[PDB]
């Protein structure tokens, strides 16, 4: 009742059918905005219909896996909606990825054809049927809306996480687009910004979150991907109302404080992908009042998003919870024996409902490993995320981290969030990184990575930690950094964790 | 001399060092760092080879401490491999190269000593790092002496005794009547209420911190000779004189308290057959001194002498035992019996010992340590102070106050101590 009472009937009309009605009712309404390009609904829909026929002309049935590797551009939208209209699933690929993985993904996917932007056809080596995305040849002159043989059960896209391909059905996606639109209506006046790379589930929210309310989609340029001030221009420029973010990228974004202004139209900021720090919540509101900040959580196998937490301006959360599930979502936290956990007790987070992904692509031993028919969903399967979490008194779920990370060293399994809170209390320390490292078996030495341009010797560092807490949790090693190293995913990972020094 | 047992008992002071280090294994607080500036003409491999002989020569450099149940036990390793790193750098990077060398010690791993040579454009700087459980004050003088002899192409007589033999002798001596009479003196002395020394510090950390720094006040050779002449004139040692000046200084900064308490260090070489042994012998003593501000400086010198001699006569009771007899334990943000340490070591025995610069790696074992060192016919009054308790400006003032007070004492032997001003004239002007 408090967490999973999420039943809300939604229209089963497909996403492209909704796109078609919007072009038929208000053709000239501005639909896409890429720099000087301001494509209308009628202009967008027809170009989509062009590319849809040539896919149907090349044997695209439903559940057909169409591969894509077109970086951010108007061609991406044309490719996606057309592959959707054709009936097959669109499979994004990063053009900057090594060739061994593109060959692996294609071989394991068994895709029938690939649509790639003009430069990336050679990068798609030995691809059976390649219709160059930019070339006019791949577009048929017919602009009549093709027949929608796609059902809500057929695949819409295949998102790759030896990587695995997450097969997701159409109706699973519709449930979230209508779900987000109810909570965060992206109406005509309102707009969305495309910041997250489309090799990640987050982008699919931006790509489609603007159709339910007849809004517009601002195709932010790949040049301005990691550049917050360039992103910041798009907010005031096009009057962006919805932005998807990650706890990492938003802190630089936050660093441009209240001194900058004029962003009246911005409504929501949706952070996802990582556990949000506590200081980030109040620091945002001073920088940007009259704006609603939301913490989002969703694994790729759970159709983009799964949970949301509305952060009130006048409230400060000690652990920032990933919140309650979306409409028609049901989340369960079970222990290693497959029974539901009570409030506060950690366990493996599991999502269930109509919005669960079809499974992993041609990896059935893994699909049945992770999508297990659980008795708590009346026999229907749940996705075992491998993430540790717990409920709050009000029911909002709290993200705790990956499994087998917390160690009962010296007899304590307490989280490391309280440690990260005391480092930033000093103005000389900027952020916080607390990661345990095992250099050899039986020799586990945790390391701390902070950002302080002022010099801190080895002797002084251990005593700084004494003024915080007793001598029993002090990191065995300390590392000096000038800027935090991150991976290409725009995220903080333990793989980019180097050895200690100084 | 003990027979070649597989394992030997450790002394009470060895037990204390081990206990302290095992309570904070990451602490470099007890690392004993020294540097020696050698000319480029010296062969660095000769230094390396000479140090390796001293490793083979002294069991202390091959001693390993272990925990057998509840007994702290010593094992003697026959041969140990010495870490010897070679680095080339510049004077601008010497401290950076040294900080990387200051690493924690595994008390269960021998040798408890690391060394290296940092070669620059002008000098070949020999550096070595030992632990205090092995290298006390006199041991370093023994090390510098014998390294000089070997580098000077001389031979050394074989070591007659071993540290483990002294360890057993002192352990058995703890059961004698003499010890029971010495600890009885401390029981009667430390039974009542003890004075507290309050210093103008910042808010104390809830727990003991050890971040510190050093300021050095140079007493020129001229004043130093007059001090020595005064002390000799009235049957006093320079140590007794400096101790009384520090006691008055602490007294005046403590609202002219009648009683002051401060720690000191005795050589601890109880058995005369230990003057040539490498090891930690020095014992820590608490000094309960009384300052009669109405009496002259000379009268306080006699009172300090009268109080000091009983302490020096019962100096061989381990500090941990003195804590037991006093019903006091290590608790809270204060150090057990005293907060001010007064160390004093005579002039270097050799030229090589004179060029040894004690490197403080930002460590303060107490709130404040005054180490008067006779160097170059002067007095290097090192103010080792806790950086969390005193800013750099706060110590420079206290140092200036101590200098001003010392200059009044040498010029006012027969003057009443109450007439000596502590606040300087520049502090009065700025106050106005």
């Amino acid at each position: 009742l408090r967490v999973n009472d999420t039943a809300k009937a939604y229209p089963n009309k497909l996403i492209m059918s909704m796109l078609e009605d919007w072009a038929a009712a208000t053709p000239d309404k501005t639909a896409l905005v890429f720099r000087e390009q301001r494509v209308t609904y009628r202009e967008l829909n027809e170009r989509v219909n062009q590319l849809a026929h040539t896919l149907r002309e090349k044997g695209v049935q439903p559940d057909d896996l169409v591969m894509l590797m077109a970086e951010r551009s108007v061609e991406m939208m044309v490719a996606i909606f057309a592959v959707l209209k054709a009936g097959g699933a669109y499979l994004p690929i990063d053009p900057h990825s090594p060739a061994e993985r593109i060959a692996y993904i294609f071989a394991d996917s068994g895709a029938k054809l690939v649509l790639a932007q003009s430069p990336f056809v050679e990068k798609a080596s030995m691809a059976e049927v390649v219709l160059d995305l930019n070339s006019a040849s791949s577009y048929a002159a017919d602009t009549s809306n093709p027949p929608l043989v796609n059902q809500p059960g057929d695949l819409v896209y295949v998102m790759y996480t030896k990587p695995k391909g997450v097969m997701i059905e159409h109706g699973a996606l519709l449930n979230v687009l209508h779900g987000m639109q109810d909570e965060y209506p992206l109406l005509q006046d309102d707009a969305f910004l495309l910041k997250t790379t489309y090799i990640f589930d987050i982008s699919v929210a931006e790509i489609f979150g603007w159709v339910p309310g007849r809004g517009k989609l601002v195709i932010l340029e790949p040049e301005a991907e990691k550049n917050p001030k360039a992103i910041w221009q798009a907010v005031v420029g096009a009057g962006i109302t919805h932005i998807n973010f990650v706890p990492s990228m938003l802190i630089p974004f936050v660093e441009y404080l209240e001194g900058r202004t004029e962003a009246n139209r911005l409504r929501y900021i949706l952070a996802c992908g990582e556990a949000m720090p506590d200081e980030l919540v109040p620091k945002v509101y001073e920088v940007l009042p009259e704006v609603k900040l939301e913490n989002i959580y969703g694994p790729t196998e759970a159709t983009i998003y799964a949970s949301r937490y509305s952060l009130a301006k006048g409230s400060q959360e000690s652990p920032v919870p990933i919140g309650k599930p979306l409409p028609n979502y049901r989340m369960y936290i079970i222990n290693r024996h497959g029974q539901l956990q009570p409030i506060g007790v950690p366990g493996e987070l599991c999502i269930a409902g109509a919005s669960l992904a079809r499974g992993y692509l041609n990896n059935p031993a893994l699909t049945e490993e992770k999508f297990t028919p659980h008795p708590l969903e009346k026999g229907e399967r749940i996705y075992r995320t491998g993430d540790l979490a717990r409920y709050r008194e009000d029911g909002n779920i709290e993200y705790l981290g990956r499994m087998d990370h917390q160690v009962k060293i010296r007899g304590y399994r307490i989280e490391l969030d309280e440690i990260r809170s005391k480092l930033i209390q000093e103005e000389t320390i900027q952020d916080a990184v607390v990661v345990a490292r095992n250099d050899q078996n039986g020799q586990a030495y945790l390391c701390a990575y902070l950002l302080s341009e002022q010099e801190w010797t080895v002797g002084q560092l251990r005593e700084l930690l004494r003024r915080e807490l007793p001598e029993y949790m002090i990191p065995a090693h300390f590392v000096l950094l000038k800027q935090f190293p991150l991976t290409a995913n725009g995220k903080l990972d333990r793989k980019a964790l180097p050895e200690p020094d100084g | 001399e003990l027979d070649e047992q597989a394992e030997y008992e450790t002394s009470a002071v060895e037990k204390r060092m081990y206990i302290i280090q095992q309570q904070d294994v990451e602490s470099i607080a007890y690392n004993v760092v020294y540097t020696i500036n050698f000319p480029l003409t010296v062969d660095t491999e000769q230094i390396r080879v000479a140090l390796e002989q001293l490793v083979l020569r002294h069991e202390g450099l091959r001693s390993t401490y272990h925990m057998r149940g509840d007994e702290i036990v010593k094992r003697i390793v026959p041969r140990a491999e010495l870490s010897f790193v070679r680095q080339t750098g510049e004077e601008e990077s010497v401290q950076s190269l040294l900080a990387e060398q200051i690493k924690p010690f595994d008390l269960a791993k021998a040798p408890l000593l690391r060394a290296g040579v940092i070669e620059t454009a002008d000098k070949k700087v020999l550096w070595f790092d030992s632990h205090h459980i092995l290298l006390d004050g006199l041991s370093k003088s023994i090390l510098a002496r014998e390294l000089q002899a070997l580098l000077g192409q001389q031979v050394l007589s074989p070591v007659e005794k071993t540290y483990k033999s002294f360890a057993r002798w002192q352990n058995e001596w703890f059961a004698s009547d003499e010890y029971e009479q010495q600890i009885a003196y401390w029981k009667t002395l430390l039974q009542g209420e003890l004075p507290a020394v309050q210093l103008p510090t910042k808010k104390r950390p809830p727990q003991l911190t050890f971040d510190g720094a050093i300021q050095m006040y140079r007493v020129n050779p001229e004043i130093t000779r007059k001090l020595k002449a005064t002390a000799a004139k009235h049957d006093l040692t320079l140590y007794m004189l400096m101790l009384t000046i520090v006691s008055i200084w602490l007294s005046k900064m403590n609202s002219d308290s009648n009683q002051v308490i401060l720690g000191t260090v005795t050589d601890g070489r109880q058995h005369p057959d230990t003057r040539e042994l490498l090891g930690m012998f020095v014992n820590t003593l608490p000094l309960l001194l009384s300052i009669d501000h109405e009496e002259s400086f000379l009268h306080n010198l006699q009172q300090v002498k009268a109080k000091l001699l009983p302490a020096l006569q019962n100096q061989y009771v381990p500090f941990d035992k003195i804590l037991e007899a006093a019903r006091v334990k290590r608790e809270g943000n204060r150090h057990p019996l005293f907060d001010v340490m007064f160390m004093m070591q005579g002039a270097p025995e050799t030229e090589l010992e004179s060029n040894m610069h004690h490197i403080n790696a930002g460590i303060s074992k107490f709130d404040l340590t005054l180490e008067v060192l006779e160097r170059e016919n002067g007095l290097n009054i090192v103010f080792e102070y806790n950086t969390h308790l005193f800013d750099e400006g706060m110590i420079l003032r206290m140092v200036a106050q101590f200098e001003h007070l010392l200059l009044q004492a040498v010029h006012g032997l027969d003057q009443q101590v109450k007439r000596f001003e502590l606040v300087t004239e520049d502090e009065k002007r700025d106050l106005f």
